[PDB]
RNA sequence: GUUCCCGGGCCUUGUACACACCGUAACAAGGUAACCGUAGGGGAACCUGCGGUUGGAUCACCUCCU
RNA sequence: GCUUGAGUCUCGUAGAGGGGGGUAGAAUUCCAGGUGUAGCGGUGAAAUGCGUAGAGAUCUGGAGGAAUACCGGUGGCGAAGGCGGCCCCCUGGACGAAGACUGACGCUCAGGUGCGAAAGCGUGGGGAGCAAACAGGAUUAGAUACCCUGGUAGUCCACGCCGUAAACGAUGUCGACUUGGAGGUUGUGCCCUUGAGGCGUGGCUUCCGGAGCUAACGCGUUAAGUCGACCGCCUGGGGAGUA
């Protein structure tokens, strides 16, 4: 029940991570597919993207090292 | 604003939701007098103290 | 007209449609209509509630669910017919014949109120006549002067009362039962499918049942 | 893999009556269909169809009697591994005779009396009860 | 991770690092592997994940107590 | 996943059409396509333990196929022997 | 007032027990859950490492958000 | 000769599936340097060891080595075993909308061939962590046993040999048939995918049940229900799945 998976579709990309952020928390902690009204497929998809934004730079490992 | 008190909150509707049958009618919830009739009717339901 | 287009007793998806075949119906929802298997499986219902009385026949009407439980009452009371409107215990047809121990003691107690010592005793003890007597009403009042065997019993459940149905199959005696589509099509000889649970059911079919019993006996 | 129709086919009817139908379709033969034509001047299944275009769909309404199976007890006796011949006074009876043990003949499809009024024996295919 | 807040505290407040993990990679990395192991405790943890959706299948349908 | 602008020349060779891949001549060469380049594998890696499935799977399909075709039209066989050199 | 302590009852979980609770390794979670496969070792049971499974036990309390 | 069986192509998706190599980052053992303390570690408890020759602790730089928290789902792939970062190349298997064909080309087995976790060993390298044999201190009447500190073999990369299991959802395999619900995972066709969907079809897997089987528990479209085809095994236990 949101508007944002009913205008979703195909593979949501790596470039901007503004949306990135609505799928972790503010520590670099990722929201599993069932707290997250999102498929499996979806969350999953979403989570392999972020670790390529990890050897890009746009998101770090945890906070602080 | 109550069930046992007066109906249904919906047509055949139970208060706890015990009863989601527009089939249902007359049979109440056994833990507080809820008698499934139209809530509709509600419009007309007396009651007293 | 279908009577107000009542019939049909909605169907709850979860009511696990072996009974699928029979009933048809549209689905809403949730699914919803026994359509023809009900409508007119009670037109020859009609024709079995007129000949079993021909023979002398009386309707222990077996009900429950607080619904129906008043129409029950009065339905036997309209008549002459004996009812079970409060908690249908599970031996009034098997184990009756034990019951019956009890039958006697209840006639018993009948005569100790009516003719016997309701003032020949401590005010301790016949309060004790009293409220235990009163627990023979809702239990035994409505079968309190039986004797014989009736000649049909309503069972206005299935899918709760399967054992008021099963009892029966005990005595082979005609059932009248009203069904749901999670139930068996066996153990029942004039299933009247459907819609149960609604008192608009309550006076239609129960009052066409004891009406019936009128007309054999005629 | 489906290679012996005829036993696959009696359970159509085996599970057929358990599960309480009223018509099975299967691929067909026309001398299945001539089986069904004893099978009907004896009672136990009717009205046959040949119902065909060119993928041949036998529809065979099953027979009940008072919401009973009427073939009930039915099994393959003659396997298509152990297929086995028999003589004309060996020849077996279902039921003792309130059954009919169905038997491919050097003519065409009878029971063990009818085979008797061949006077020749053949092919037990399956005891019918 | 780092929680700051100003002035309205007069606590310490360390809600979202109990809310993030804690004992959550503490209870993994402290002891040996053993790899099959949460495997099996899993096994007996979700059929007892089931059993209290059992248990509201077993609560709607009567209870007239 | 296969090689299609060269396989598609193969069945516009052997095929009388170009939707006709269900005769025989035609759909063991296809498969032969396929071990042509499958060749390509079974030379380098050395540990296919899974890899070997697919070879014992695709070449019993094929012994068998050239197996009937070898006991009903030895004119499509000797000729499709004779058309991609399948026998060695 | 039932959270401490002695005895008692009901419900419940568990047992290769019903003849009925030189060293404890299995049977209550036997206070170290079990067995198969492999190498090695020690008076000896068995143990240590690695892989698998359920022919294993409680999910009851004590501190925080609606 | 004809098609409901087997099979392939045109058009596509997903994946701890395998293989060779390379790479990113944290932690740990340890080395150099600045600061600094008398305790660290461990257990029911004590203790071996280290310590003014400055350990543990903190920050910066860094070389071996093995392995991927969170994404993780009685989920996915596969004949099975077994297997969790990313990239490049190679590639097997499973499945689907709409057509084109030879026309049963199908199933399985003694001798036979191949895969084979982990372990044993030979060989060119290796050793951070854990840790068979063993040593010290204790529980103890005793320790070669729960524990801790060290430590050879092993663990890893590549080639082979003996060729083994609870190699077990204990359920042999190809296939057809047999009322539903909660679902999960991966595709697809139809209607306005306005929308988080409605109606059908295949693969894998979990729970409650009817038919039926059964000693019973229960399995229940992935069957222990109903048949056909192919192979192995059993005739009470032990001896012994051993010489």
């Amino acid at each position: 029940f949101c508007r944002f998976t009913a205008e979703g579709v195909q593979e949501i990309d790596y470039k901007d991570i503004a949306t990135l952020k609505n799928y972790i928390t503010e520590s670099g902690k990722i929201v599993p597919s069932r707290i997250t009204g999102t498929r499996a497929k979806y969350q999953r998809q979403l989570a392999r993207a972020i670790k390529r934004a990890r050897y890009l730079s746009l998101l770090p490992y945890t906070d602080r090292h | 604003f109550c069930a046992r008190i007066f109906g249904p909150v919906k047509d055949y509707e139970c208060l706890c939701g015990k009863y989601k049958r527009l089939k249902h009618r007359g049979v109440i919830c056994e833990k507080c007098g809820v008698e499934v009739t139209q809530t509709k009717v509600r419009r007309e339901r007396m009651g007293h103290i | 007209m279908l009577k107000a287009g009542v019939h049909f007793g909605h169907q709850t998806r979860y009511w696990n449609p072996k009974m699928k075949p029979f009933i048809f119906g549209a689905r809403n929802k949730v699914h919803i209509i026994n359509l023809e298997k009900t409508v007119p499986m009670f037109n020859e219902a009609l024709a079995e509630l007129n000949k079993i009385a021909s023979r002398k026949g009386k309707i222990l009407f077996v009900g429950t669910k607080r619904a129906a439980s008043e129409a029950v009452k009065d339905a036997a009371l309209s008549c002459d017919q004996f009812f079970v409107n409060h908690r249908w215990l599970g031996g009034m047809l098997t184990n009756w014949k034990t019951v019956r121990q009890s039958i006697k003691r209840l006639k018993d107690l009948e005569t100790q109120s009516q003719d016997g010592t309701f003032d020949k005793l401590t005010k301790k003890e016949a309060l004790m006549r009293t409220r235990e007597l009163e627990k023979l009403e809702n239990s035994l009042g409505g079968i309190k002067d039986m004797g014989g065997l009736p000649d049909a019993l309503f069972v206005i459940d299935a899918d709760h009362e399967h054992i008021a149905i099963k009892e029966a199959n005990n005595l082979g005696i005609p059932v009248f039962a009203i069904v749901d589509t999670n139930s068996d099509p066996d153990g029942v000889d004039f299933v009247i499918p459907g819609n149960d649970d609604a008192i608009r059911a309550v006076t239609l079919y129960l009052g066409a049942v004891a009406a019936t019993v009128r007309e054999g006996r005629s | 893999s489906m290679q012996d129709p005829i036993a696959d086919m009696l359970t159509r009817i085996r599970n057929g009556q358990a599960a309480n139908k009223a018509a099975v379709t299967m691929p067909s033969s026309k001398l299945k269909v001539a089986i069904a034509n004893v099978l009907k001047e004896e009672g136990f299944i009717e009205d046959f169809k040949v119902e065909g275009d060119t993928k041949p769909e036998l529809e065979l309404t099953l027979k009940y009697f008072q919401g009973k199976a009427v073939v009930e007890s039915i099994q393959r006796v003659s396997r298509p591994g152990l297929r086995i011949y028999k003589r004309k006074d060996e020849l077996p009876k279902v039921m003792a005779g309130l059954g009919i043990a169905v038997v491919s003949t050097s003519k065409g499809v009878m029971t063990d009396r009818a085979a008797r009024q061949a006077g020749l024996g053949g092919e037990i295919i399956c005891y019918v009860a | 991770i780092k929680v700051r807040e100003n002035e309205p505290f007069d606590v310490a407040l360390r809600r979202f690092k109990r809310s993030c993990e804690k004992a959550g990679v503490l209870a993994e990395v402290r002891r040996r592997e053993f790899y099959e192991k949460p495997t099996t405790e899993r096994k007996r943890a979700k059929a007892s994940a089931v059993k209290r959706h059992a248990k509201k299948l077993a609560r709607e349908n009567a209870r007239r107590t | 996943s296969l090689s299609t602008e060269a396989t598609a020349k193969i069945v516009s060779e052997f095929g009388r059409d170009a939707n006709d891949t269900g005769s025989t001549e035609v759909q063991v060469a296809l498969l032969t396509a396929q071990i042509n380049h499958l060749q390509g594998h079974f030379a380098e890696h050395k540990k296919d333990h899974h890899s070997r499935r697919g070879l014992l799977r695709m070449v019993s399909q094929r012994r068998k196929l050239l197996d009937y075709l070898k006991r009903k039209d030895v004119a499509r066989y000797t000729q499709l022997i004779e058309r991609l050199g399948l026998r060695r």
